[PDB]
RNA sequence: GGAUUUGGUGGAUUACUAGC
């Protein structure tokens, strides 16, 4: 073999990329809109999804069940972006913050 | 795995294993046995099919169902598959997968295949 | 670039593209210098458009000379890239050209344009 | 436009994009950012890359470590022809990903700093469609994709 | 510290450089003649910076 | 399926250890029965994984696929010390009785092993046994003198004569446990079964 | 050839017709010169004939 | 088999068994100076006496051609027949038409070969049965008026099958044609023979090598994309270089420094293969102007390398052979020269070399560090090791000093190193 | 990544007792 191990190497190859799919975040609970926004947790194994159902739905997303934790509906309060917060200070301050087209933002 | 008698003669066989292979043993001939093709046929309907594309052989047969009425017609066999949700056809003239793969509709596995005569 | 000349201010540069932009949409717009000179020897150009960033600058430079014979007015930009970009293709462009049609749907913002361009002249 | 938000948000610095017009978004990678958020204060560095969308589907590259009023770009990527709706870089500032709502499949994958994309993948049969968010895992190379049809389509990529 | 932040930084420092495609050294064959190969090996390297 | 790839109680039954996939890397967590703990082992390596774990009277013995055994105290929550074997195949089964503590890997290859000693006794391998999927040790007395393997079948082997001793009609698919439940009396089951066969 | 050597002679012409301190040097017909034989070489490289 | 194509056997193998007039006629109207009609009115001595003449040209012009004087253009070859010679009489003709067709390759050009080889084809019928040879050595003149007339008289070999579109046509075969028989495995060991032996015997041109080198190199460039042929590229194509570095011929070394780059670059490789090369590189290494090339090579194969020990020692042999065939001031005249390409790594491999094996150089490294700017892992690195040289090593004014360059130049990294290491 | 066409070879198209 005249090709390098790749895996001793940490610089991906330039032109081919190893990549396999895994089990869908969503299939174990549907979302009845769009994904307008996703995040992934600091440190956990976490996947939220935030949309205009309204709904801010978070997985356990271990690639082969992908299921959901727990789930927040904000009545009027289309989802258009929502993302995860942890203070670089305390760690253990948690924080997730969500808005639309609205004047207002709710943190949680 | 599991094993099947193709004719009303003793001359093919219809053999599965667990290296996810179908067989042809003839016990007529040594040489007339052969493994049948896994090649897809193309879907009727034009759109791409859903699969990985590293080629992966399909998985162990835990039941099969011959019949002969109808060979080189069209699909003439059955075979289920362990946790899997689908029946898959072949062909045993063509010795080929056939054209049509069979769901339970129920978000079961395949347990049972029979065939009429 | 002291051969450029009138070069829109910063300003202006943003209204001439926005037309620009827009003229495409509607297939109103012409883009290469002789295919924006072959419009001003029919006299079917509202106005042209230039990128004073062009190197040779002279492969444009003669698209003024037809347009004070003809009395169009005409407007030089910075940078060609943006031109080209606005005028919706993959490559450059150097010069670009509106059609005269007072049927259009966006008449109105095309002679408030000029205006400008003639008053910068 | 670039201010300096620990001394009252003051301009510190003014410069344009070269080619731009119709921009859509910016990003930053190479280094902490809303996707690769830090955990302490020493974690903290400093982005090397920079991405402009547009509405054209230009995408301009800019190497941040290397300042004048009018930067060349490193790179104008081309591939995508809608607006992008999409820009984000992996945790390690090895990959951009562009992407597109305009229309189907309009997701790209760009190998950095060699600024080329990946050919293998996506694919025609990769399901994408309308993609509409985009996220990348702080660690372990993973990537979750949503589209208007609400399904979140998750990959791993083996290097990492 | 930890090598990981090493590593991060051995990856950024890395800098591009120009691939080689299809067609690249196909006019090599244009001026093939009377040409001296230092020169040659010296183009040959202006096309591959 | 289920998120927790293994699972095990302790013999007094007041807590449980599992482990767990978070992204692509393996935590192992323990939790009290009785009655909440954030403090997980995390696998460093997406490809290391767990094979094997075991409960010990007060750590946990984990077999890797890496080829190695670990001993992992809780409350440090870091490993102790590390048991490798000479080979790199995964390892299938793990039993104990004390100080004894006996592995086998995918190749088919028995080892033996001091808890207190911190050493690898002896290893081999006997004909007549292409896989072995389950390892249990017979208690007799406070010695180990036979030990029982099945892989499809079951088999009983000596460890001085190092030969088999008794061999039962197993069931088809592999067998998944194989627990002692008396004396001349133990159950046996296999993945994907409905029946389980006291012997 | 012809449309192609058409659009670089209207780029060298437009130089030589009206730049204020052209140089009597033809480089901009040089270089240009250099891209329509690249133009040529690689048209005339295609072999329509299966090989 | 039908009888019809085991028959068509029979004919390829007596083609030239001269059979009846009508075969004769076209046996004899192959011509390469004259066109049918008058070749079939020619005889044999006329055609000896003009290439009698034309080698006398060609020996004035290179002595080596007057040895054949004796054996193929004797006065007594004109009644030597091929068809009723025994094998092992053929070869040993085949073996000396071997050799002529060498010498010959390098003098196309000139007209008194083409006439000197027509005596070849008339006689002995080199066309037909050195048919494999002949075009091997004017492959670099294919745009030459010359070798479309060897298409014309000539059937191809089942390789050169690529050509068969322009056999009597009026257009030359084209430069992407070569590429196309190049890409072709198996011609690539045929003329992997063909080039081994001109370099066996010294008979190597410019004008071959450069053509080769420049077909070799773009074999490369249409086969980048798929890795598993470059692969199967790579037992081949890096043997032929091997043997180049070998031949004495500057020409040929350089011709090989081209090919190494292209390779590295379009695929990366093992560190031990890439220190393998520079040792053969340097093994052979007396040019001035393969001394040029093969240090910029030497800097591109490392910076091919992504792999741990990008940045590592060259092993002590490795570091020796170095420096003998490049002092230490070549190399800063190297780092003076503001066109320089990357070797940031090869220097750094080079410094941490002069680290481990020479007290004496290390004020150059202070020189080398300042003339060019190493990524700050090369720094970091090299910072690691000179710590390790203050604990080992007396303290010196040119190792505090080196110290202090890292003192004036990112103050923060050398506390990183000392606070890791110490 | 998907689709269309096609060259070649291998095994059968007769019931398996060794070669020359």
């Amino acid at each position: 073999n005249y090709k390098d191990t790749l895996s001793n190497s940490k610089l991906l190859p330039p032109k081919k990329l190893d990549i396999v799919r895994l089990k869908d975040a969503n299939a174990s609970h549907p979302s009845h809109s769009a994904i307008q926004s996703l995040s992934f947790h600091p440190s956990k194994p976490l996947l939220l999804t935030g949309g205009y159902d309204k709904t801010l739905r978070i997985y356990h997303i271990d690639g082969k069940t992908n299921h959901l934790v727990t789930s927040l509906h904000l009545v009027g309060s289309p989802i258009q972006t929502c993302t995860f917060y942890t203070s670089l200070s305390n760690q253990n301050q948690q924080n997730i913050f969500t808005a639309g087209r609205r004047r207002y933002m709710h943190s949680w | 795995s599991y094993i099947a008698f193709a004719d009303s003669q003793s001359h093919f066989m219809l053999s599965a294993s667990k290296d996810r292979s179908l067989w042809s043993f003839s016990l007529r001939k040594d040489a007339q046995s052969q493994e049948m093709s896994q090649r897809l046929h193309k879907k009727q309907d034009g759109g791409r099919v859903g699969g990985s594309t590293i080629k992966s052989k399909f998985p162990e047969i835990v039941a099969l169902a011959i019949e002969n009425a109808r060979i080189g017609e069209w699909e003439n066999i059955i075979t289920a598959h362990k946790d899997e949700k689908f029946a898959r056809t072949w062909d045993m003239r063509n010795k080929r997968v056939g054209r049509w793969t069979f769901d339970t509709t129920d978000d079961g596995f395949v347990k049972s295949v029979a065939m009429s005569q | 670039n002291p051969k450029a000349f009138p070069l829109a201010d910063a300003a202006l540069t943003q209204q001439i593209l926005d037309v620009v932009q827009q003229a495409a949409n509607l297939r109103q717009l012409k883009k290469g210098a002789n295919e924006a000179t072959k419009t001003l020897n029919r006299g079917i150009s509202e106005f042209i458009i230039m990128a004073a960033d062009c190197e040779p600058i002279e492969i444009l430079l003669h698209l003024p000379l037809l347009c004070e014979d003809k009395n169009v007015p005409y407007v030089f930009v910075p940078s060609r890239v943006a031109l080209g970009r606005a005028c919706g293709v993959s490559r450059p462009v150097i010069a670009a050209s509106i059609t005269t049609n007072d049927a259009s749907a966006i008449k109105t913002q095309i002679y408030a344009v000029k205006d400008k361009i003639e008053t910068l002249l | 436009w670039e201010f300096d938000l620990n001394k009252n948000g003051h301009v510190i610095r003014r410069w344009k994009d070269q080619g731009g017009v119709g921009i859509t978004k910016i990003q930053v990678g190479g280094g902490t950012t809303t996707t690769c958020p830090a955990l302490q204060i020493s974690k903290i560095k400093q982005n090397r890359w920079l991405a402009v969308g547009s509405e054209s589907g230009f995408v301009n590259l800019y190497d941040r470590n290397n300042t004048s009023s009018t930067p060349t770009p490193v790179a104008a990527l081309d591939q995508l022809t809608t607006t992008i709706s999409n820009l984000q870089f992996s945790p390690d500032g090895q990959i951009l990903c562009m992407a597109s709502r305009a229309v189907k499949d309009a997701l790209r994958l760009v190998h950095l700093p060699s600024c080329s994309v990946f050919s293998n993948w996506p694919t025609s049969g990769t399901p994408l469609g309308k993609v509409t968010s985009v996220a990348f895992s702080p660690s372990g190379g993973l990537l979750a994709v949503g589209n208007e049809q609400g399904k979140v389509r998750l990959w791993k990529l083996n290097h990492y | 510290e930890d090598e990981e932040d090493i590593a991060l930084e051995f990856i950024n420092g890395e800098k591009k450089d120009k691939l080689v495609n299809m067609n690249s050294f196909t006019s090599m064959f244009d001026n093939i003649q009377n040409v001296q190969m230092d020169t040659f090996f010296d183009r040959v390297m202006k096309v591959l910076t | 399926d289920s998120p927790v790839l293994q699972s095990a109680y302790d013999p007094s039954g007041q807590y449980l250890c599992y482990v767990t996939v978070a992204l692509d890397k393996q935590r192992v967590g323990v939790q009290p029965t009785q009655r909440w703990n954030e403090n997980f082992l995390y696998l460093e390596d997406s490809k290391l994984k767990v094979t094997c774990l075991k409960w010990v009277n007060v750590a946990i013995i984990l077999g890797m696929n890496n080829g190695e055994i670990w001993l992992y105290s809780v409350l440090a929550n870091e490993v102790t010390y590390k048991f490798t074997t000479g080979n790199s195949y995964e390892i299938k089964d793990i039993d104990l009785m004390g100080n004894q503590l006996w592995c086998i890997d995918s190749s088919d290859a028995f080892y033996q092993f001091d808890l207190l000693q911190f050493k690898l006794l002896q290893h081999f391998r006997i004909n007549n046994c292409v896989q072995l999927n389950k390892l249990t040790i017979v208690p007799a007395g406070d010695s180990v003198a036979q030990l029982l393997v099945a892989s499809h079948s079951i088999s009983l082997i000596d460890i001085e004569e190092k030969k088999v001793v008794m061999t039962f009609p197993g069931h088809v698919s592999p067998v998944s446990t194989l627990q002692v439940i008396t004396n001349e009396f133990f159950i046996s089951g296999a993945e994907g079964d409905r029946f389980l066969n006291v012997y | 050839i012809a449309r192609v050597l058409a659009a670089k002679a209207a780029v060298s012409l437009r130089y030589d017709a009206l730049a204020e301190d052209r140089d009597d040097s033809g480089d901009i017909g040089l270089e240009s010169r250099a891209k329509v034989e690249n133009r040529l070489s690689q048209l005339e490289g295609r072999d329509l004939r299966t090989t | 088999s039908s009888l019809s194509d085991q028959l068509a056997q029979v004919a390829s193998n007596n083609a030239t068994v001269a059979l009846d007039r009508k075969r004769r006629q076209k046996l004899h109207s192959a011509s390469l100076i004259y066109n049918s009609k008058t070749a079939a009115t020619q005889d044999y001595d006329f055609i000896f006496e003009n290439a009698s003449k034309a080698l006398e040209e060609l020996s004035q012009i290179e002595p080596k051609f007057a040895i054949f004087s004796r054996t193929l253009f004797s006065e007594s070859s004109i009644s030597l027949d091929r068809n009723v010679q025994t094998k092992e009489e053929i070869k040993d003709l085949d073996n000396a038409i071997n050799a002529y067709l060498l010498l010959a390759s390098s003098k196309w050009y000139l007209a008194p070969t083409l006439h000197a080889t027509e005596w070849l084809v008339r006689r002995f019928q080199i066309h037909v049965k050195n048919t494999e040879m002949l075009l091997l050595s004017t492959l670099n003149y294919y745009q030459t008026p010359v070798f479309k007339r060897i298409l014309s008289i000539i059937k191809l070999p089942p390789l050169f099958n690529c050509l068969s579109n322009f056999v009597r046509s009026e257009k030359p075969p084209t430069a992407l044609t070569m590429i196309k028989l190049f890409n072709d495995m198996d011609f690539l060991k045929l003329y992997t023979s063909y080039l081994d032996q001109c370099i066996k015997h010294n008979a190597t041109y410019t004008n071959q090598l450069l053509f080769t080198t420049c077909c070799f190199i773009n074999v490369v460039a249409f086969n980048s994309n798929n890795d598993e042929k470059l692969n199967q590229l790579v037992p081949i194509l890096l043997e032929i270089s091997a043997k180049l570095l070998a031949s004495k011929s500057k020409d040929c070394q350089i011709a090989a420094h081209t090919i190494l780059v292209v390779f590295a670059t379009a695929l990366p490789l093992k560190k031990t293969i890439i220190l393998a090369a520079m040792e053969t590189i340097l093994s052979n290494l007396d040019a001035k102007e393969a001394k040029h090339s093969a240090l910029l090579t030497i800097c591109k194969l490392f910076q091919t390398l992504k792999g741990q020990g990008n940045v590592d020692q060259l092993p002590s042999k490795i570091f020796k052979l170095f420096d003998s065939k490049f002092d230490t001031v070549s190399i800063l005249t190297f780092l003076d020269k503001e066109d320089k390409p990357v070797c940031d790594k090869f220097i750094t491999s080079y410094t941490r070399s002069i680290a481990r094996y020479d007290r004496s150089k290390l004020n150059i490294i202070l020189s080398l560090l300042k003339k060019i700017r190493l990524e700050r892992y090369e720094v970091r690195l090299i910072i690691t090791d000179l710590i390790y040289l203050s604990e080992i090593l007396e303290d010196k004014s040119q190792l505090v000093e080196l110290f202090e360059y890292f003192i004036s130049i990112n103050e923060d990294l050398v506390l990183k190193c000392l606070k890791s290491l110490g």
